[PDB]
């Protein structure tokens, strides 16, 4: 149990802890992190979340700040390096009011105040545009400090694209289920060689040879339950006492098989997507029926193609009628690197769209993986939004300079708060600074006055060695993405800054 | 003896765990537990009930936070500071000779003494019930972190009461099994509201079910959809191969036909306790029936009286009659997960708070935070007066009972104006969280209400002695009379035990 | 915070372990130290001394003991008392955010304003001196198990002081060192005497010494009789076989001749520090000399200042003006032992006291309660007044320290008060000692007081607050300034401390 002073430093000093752990992946010139457990192993990875959610925390407090990166990610996708290192420098920077006499409350009100403040001035200042010529651009900058090659202009559009494709309309706005979109992976090497398939990809093989190599104008049926022989709920005992009956026994299990095949032929399907298993008689027929089928299809598949096709997902053969059967021009098998994986494309519901990942190694693959979601996320919500924000330090260079201002504007305490928060914002450029490696003070220095003289675009401009016109460069950062960083850093920092007593 | 002194000793620094917490300028508490589960709260009553606490003592202060919390709801802390202020007070008395059976008694009376003065310095909620009951939810608001956006969790909070409370005899009566009260993460503080209807963290048992149903007929069942396997030892004989398809098939036509049932009877929705069978699952979806399953019983009550629903346990006899309402119900997205929202019920006294946060631990707090205002409001609500805060009634009882002492005088006079010391405890720690001097505070704050200034408090904003109704601290009645009988309860208790032994 | 808490506990807690020693119903305690020795007493100071203390602030506590016993003699039992009162009440005052530094300033200003009141309630001591006297030293014996003999020893103690008590300036003055108190066990504590000259625990050096001299010509030397052997590195050249016996001669007629010159010089005693050469030895006691040696320095001087000798250590140069004077020296059995009395000692303002015990540690108590009283009913003497013993004077004291509190008023009132109320620490004791009830008894004594009965205390045998001059309960007035004195510096300093670190 740690009480008071104590308690806080300590708190604070945790915070700092995890969030530097984190730093340097920060921007184009990061860092990747390797973090290694007792079986699986090896993980290498420049997300944010990630290098944490593995990470092995054991400071309580450090465990709060993890769990801003995972909510960052899970709600909004981008931006888990920048919550985490934002609640490390606001929790920091309170540190300093904390000596000084302020009380945590009054420098939780501050935050407030602050945060309430830079909301508006940033929904102010931010930037409409739903163009694709930018949700390109979004898509560019979310990919930076990621090992994704040289190609990312190359997956930039495939992404801008594979929204695109899905977006729908409502009455009026544009809404981007990104659950439409599927992305896996193959380790084939090429980065290049990423298909954007026009419809529903699945990693699974036909579950026999004979079986047609490829199905045309398929008709889908999707089936909850397995063409495997069932029993009784209630215990059941066969007794023979005429050998005879022995094989008619044995026939009952054929001609169930053969049934199970007639019900789904009779539907029309020639396609049959089983979430469960199949039996080896079974898959005979369905064969001699000239069917495709493929067994233990992943529920969260049988979902996304019972939506794309268009198909009802069936339990009861019994209720397998053409009412529910799917559709796809093309159902066909095809070799994507080692692996054998079923394509379904041309499906009754156009929005459905893959992205089949190659790359190599495997490393690289999920990465590349990881980079690809965190486009996929802001250029969606981009999308949806239509507004966005000048990058690599602007936006907070420019908060930070209205703040201050602000914090004058208000009462003696609080101000000293919010002056708090204003130095808190500007760690991301020196951030971005120092990973690439240049002057993070002379660098602040002249971004400050920059952004002070209106330009409000002045970032930190890494190739020319400073500061630079964000505009231009093209580096945007999504608004969805700020606030909830703002916002989550805001009430996390808070819940530590008002703990007094550890126990 | 020493048991005592070990006693007293072991329940003050119970007391003193939760003392900082006091307060606007209260401070929160981190508790971690063996497993590695972490509270992050201000809630005294979770401080306590998380801590700890092996000292026999301890347990027994802890006791008092529970009762406090479980009769009243607002005032756990306050409860504990009393508490160890009469013990810490006894302590002094107890070093003179005064017998723990004459202070017990003078603690006795002075507390009966000090709910009276409550009742007497208290007011009567006037015409003023919507800016009254703001004002106090508020106060409430403002211990807590909640206090960021105290102005719209106090709005909701006072809306949500109003509208599930029953004002029969011209008096308010609120059932809390009509406020449902839900807490998802990933959405920031604000974003808190109010649904009218019963919100279920639950999402359609199958894929194929609808999205929206509406002019919905809810069936609640309470008992699990599959087969039912006699409860005498039963096997099937089957002799030849045909058998086994009819008998398949007769097993699937027993699910089918629980499904039918009800439908049959009209239902729309079916949300179930229990378990979903699979191929029940099968046909419930392809009649069109949303259906959510394995549901939390306390919802299943929840969702009831909100729709007027019955929860049948056999099937076999659900009635139309057993059938709850609702105008609409509808999965929805909120944030990462879907839950389900049945909107419009049958009983319109019945709505659903939920609590956004950003964060897992966040989110927790403002639960918490939230659940003290209503039971505020409503208990307000429901007494029908309010004291005035921040420490001014502490103060008054104080006051009177300095007075009372003089007339039920001798050794009896000594414990009653420790009792008052005690209470005064109040005030200090209320100063001493902001930084104002105690010592000064007390001094004035005795000054003013030795004058009669029955609301002066401690503004610990300004710091000044002001008037806390004017300024709007205010707190239901209720709370404080708990406050002052559950502590005095303790203090009697540990103040009897001259020896504790296994 | 912590550091004082922990200080101000350790403090109290030596306090405590002297706490019940006060007074007539006082208790006594053992001390048995590493070695095994062991000391069962009343008195106060020897306690403390005693007892093993380690930490720091204890020590601190015990310093005050030495340091009241040092100044006054009676009362060490009563500043720690104090000390713990001060330090209790200053951790109340503590808790309520009372800066140490006012606490230490009121604690200043009451201590100045309680010894003002002391002088003021005090009673210059009149004609009665005998009476008044007497009834001194006896109360001192009260506490002590000396009380058996209270009346005898009070005697004792009054005249022993009396008689070495120099009036001058129409004040007196008594110098210890005219007062020899030796202890010897194999008698009755009755059996304890004055004895006009001055005893030595010291039989003849020689059988053959005569056991009694009249008319005394004692010679005090502070140097050995032996021959004197060079500075030099010196070495004896005999190569002649009858230098031998030449040698020899001349080192005894060394010895033979220092004895001469004591002798020529009309020494008829000769009471030396130092030792008694064996040869030497034959000498003297040939001479008819009566010859004690390694003689106890502290002795020494009581022999010289009673006989009005000079300690020569240059025997060469004993001159005739050199010899002390005294009616007659004599070897008398004082039970098992053979002692050396000095009577008719040329300065009759030197007297001695023979503590009789049964028991060494019986004696050894007897020899300590004793000193306790002459220390007492000089002090009186000296000082010419006296205080109302019992209680009533700290009661006096505690009673005007509420109101001087209430004129140098603000946050020094609440330290003047508690000074008031740690004062009355005293009554507490004196009444939980013998068994009466503190705070009815305190109580009665305030009221008293109140009404203007300014030596109203505790006659702990009647348990009735009556007048304590009356009954004769009285001290000198220089005891309970001290007490005032050393208990409030020992509490100021430990209240300064917030960190104690090595
Ligand atoms: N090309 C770029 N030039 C300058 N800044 C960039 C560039 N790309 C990204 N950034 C900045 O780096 C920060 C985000 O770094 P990133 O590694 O993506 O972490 P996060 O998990 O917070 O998105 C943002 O301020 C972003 O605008
Ligand atoms: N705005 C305020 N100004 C001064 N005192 C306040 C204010 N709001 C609340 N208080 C006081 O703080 C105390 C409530 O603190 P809290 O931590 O919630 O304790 P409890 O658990 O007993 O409700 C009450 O005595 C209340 O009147
Ligand atoms: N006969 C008596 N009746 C009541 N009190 C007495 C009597 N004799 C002594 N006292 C009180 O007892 C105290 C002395 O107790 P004692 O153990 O000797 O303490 P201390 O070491 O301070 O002299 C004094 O306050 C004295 O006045
Ligand atoms: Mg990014
Ligand atoms: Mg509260
Ligand atoms: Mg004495």
């Amino acid at each position: 149990r740690e009480q008071g002073k104590n308690a806080q430093r300590n708190n604070i000093e945790a915070a700092k802890a995890i969030a530097d752990a984190v730093r340097t992946t920060l921007g184009p010139k990061g860092m990747d992190k390797m973090l290694v457990d007792s079986i699986g192993d090896i993980i290498i990875s420049n997300d944010g979340a990630t290098i944490l959610k593995e990470m092995d925390v054991e400071h309580p407090t450090a465990k709060m700040i993890v769990e801003v990166s995972k909510a960052q990610d899970t709600a909004v996708g981008d931006g888990t390096t920048t919550a985490v290192v934002l609640s490390g420098e606001l929790l920091k920077q309170a540190e300093t009011l904390l000596d000084q006499g302020v009380h945590p409350t009054v420098i939780s009100n501050g935050y407030r105040l602050a945060v309430n403040e830079a909301r508006k001035i940033i929904d102010e200042i931010a930037e409409k545009s739903t163009d694709d010529a930018t949700l390109r651009k979004i898509a560019l900058t979310a990919l930076s400090g990621k090992n994704t090659g040289l190609s990312n202009d190359f997956l930039a559009d495939l992404v801008v694209k594979a929204v695109n494709a899905v977006a729908e309309v409502r009455d009026g706005k544009t809404i981007v289920d990104t659950a439409n979109i599927k992305v896996d992976k193959k380790n084939g090497g090429s980065v290049n060689d990423t298909q954007f398939i026009s419809g529903i990809v699945i990693d699974k093989e036909k579950v026999h040879s004979k079986m047609p190599d490829v199905v045309k104008n398929a008709k889908i049926a999707l089936i909850d339950s397995a063409l495997e022989i069932k029993k009784t709920e209630i215990e059941a005992k066969v007794q023979i006492s005429d050998p005879s009956k022995i094989q008619d026994f044995l026939n009952q299990e054929t001609n169930t098989f053969k049934q199970m095949v007639e019900k789904i032929k009779k539907s029309g399907a020639n396609v049959v997507l089983c979430q469960k298993g199949i039996d080896d008689v079974a898959q005979h027929y369905l064969a001699k029926e000239g069917i495709y089928a493929v067994r233990r299809v992943k529920k969260s598949d049988m979902e996304k193609l019972a939506k794309a096709t268009g198909a009802k997902i069936v339990t009861d053969l019994d209720d397998l009628t053409p009412s529910v059967l799917g559709e796809a021009e093309t159902v066909e098998e095809r070799k994507i690197g080692d692996d054998r994986m079923t394509f379904v494309m041309g499906c009754k519901n156009p929005k459905a769209v893959s992205i089949l990942i190659r790359g190599g190694t495997d490393h690289v693959v999920s990465e590349v993986e990881r980079a690809l979601n965190d486009a996929i996320r802001v250029v969606a919500i981009t999308k949806e939004d239509g507004k966005f924000l000048w990058g690599g330090g602007a936006v907070e260079a420019e908060l930070a300079m209205r703040l201050a201002k602000y914090a004058n504007s208000v009462g003696g305490r609080e101000q000293l708060a919010i002056e708090a928060f204003a130095k808190a914002l500007e760690i991301i450029p020196r951030t971005l600074a120092e990973n690439a490696g240049i002057d993070p003070i002379n660098t602040l220095i002249k971004l400050k006055a920059d952004d002070e003289k209106g330009r409000i675009s002045v970032g930190v401009d890494l190739d020319n060695n400073g500061v630079g016109d964000m505009k231009a460069k093209g580096v945007v950062d999504p608004l969805r993405v700020k606030t909830h960083a703002l916002e989550s850093a805001v009430e996390v920092a808070t819940m530590i800054l008002r703990i007094d007593d550890v126990i | 003896k020493d048991a005592m002194k070990e006693n007293i000793e072991a329940a003050i620094a119970i007391s003193n765990s939760v003392r900082s917490s006091l307060g606007p300028r209260g401070m929160d508490k981190m508790l971690v537990d063996s497993l590695g589960d972490i509270v992050i709260t201000n809630d005294g009553v979770t401080i306590l009930k998380e801590m700890d606490v092996e000292h026999p003592a301890a347990k027994m202060m802890v006791e008092v936070s529970k009762t406090q919390d479980s009769f009243v709801g607002d005032g756990t802390t306050t409860a504990v500071i009393i508490a160890g202020g009469l013990l810490q007070q006894a302590q002094g008395l107890i070093n003179q000779n005064v017998h723990p059976t004459v202070i017990s008694e003078g603690y006795r009376m002075a507390s009966e003494e000090a709910k009276r003065v409550i009742d007497e310095i208290s007011t009567k909620i006037g015409a003023d019930e919507k800016a009254l009951l703001l004002k106090m939810a508020q106060t409430s608001l403002n211990s807590k972190s909640a206090s960021v956006a105290k102005d719209k969790l106090a709005e909701i909070s006072y809306e949500a009461v109003k509208s599930v409370a029953e004002l029969r005899d011209g008096k308010y009566y609120v059932d809390f099994d009509n406020i449902q009260v839900v807490k998802k993460q990933g959405g920031a503080i604000d974003d808190t509201q109010l649904i009218n209807g019963i919100i279920v963290d639950k999402e359609k048992v199958h894929p194929g079910m609808p999205d929206v149903v509406k002019d919905a007929k809810i069936a609640l069942l309470d008992a699990p959809l599959e087969i039912k396997k006699p409860e005498f030892d039963t096997n099937l004989r089957i002799e030849d191969p045909s058998m086994i398809q009819k008998f398949l098939a007769q097993e699937e036509n027993m699910l089918r036909e629980m499904v039918d049932k009800i439908k049959s009877v009209g239902a729309n929705v079916v949300i179930t306790q229990k378990g979903i069978d699979d191929m029940a699952q099968h046909y419930l979806s392809r009649a069109g029936i949303y259906a959510v399953r394995r549901v939390k019983k306390s919802d299943m009550d929840k969702l009831a009286k909100a729709t007027g629903a019955s929860i049948v346990s056999t099937i076999d006899e659900i009635s139309s009659s057993d059938l709850g309402t609702a105008e609409r119900v509808e999965q929805v997205k909120v944030g990462e997960d879907y839950m389900t929202f049945v909107t419009g019920c049958k009983n319109p006294k019945a709505v659903s708070i939920l609590v956004r946060g950003e964060t897992e631990h966040v989110v927790d707090e403002m639960e918490r935070s939230i659940t003290d205002s209503l039971h505020v409001v409503a208990s307000a609500l429901e007494d029908g007066a309010y004291a005035a805060g921040g420490g001014a009634t502490a103060a008054e009882i104080a006051f009177r009972l300095r007075s009372y002492a003089q007339k039920i005088g001798g050794r009896q006079q000594l414990a009653i104006e420790k009792f008052a010391d005690a209470i005064e405890e109040i005030p200090r720690a209320l100063a001493e969280n902001a930084g104002l001097d105690p010592i000064d505070i007390l001094l004035k704050l005795r000054a003013e209400h030795a004058k009669g200034n029955k609301t002066y408090g401690i503004n610990v904003f300004t710091g000044e002695i002001e008037d806390m109704v004017k300024n709007g601290v205010i707190e239901p009645i209720r709370v404080g009379k708990q406050a002052i009988e559950s502590a005095t309860e303790a203090a009697i208790m540990i103040l009897r035990i001259d020896d504790v032994i296994a």
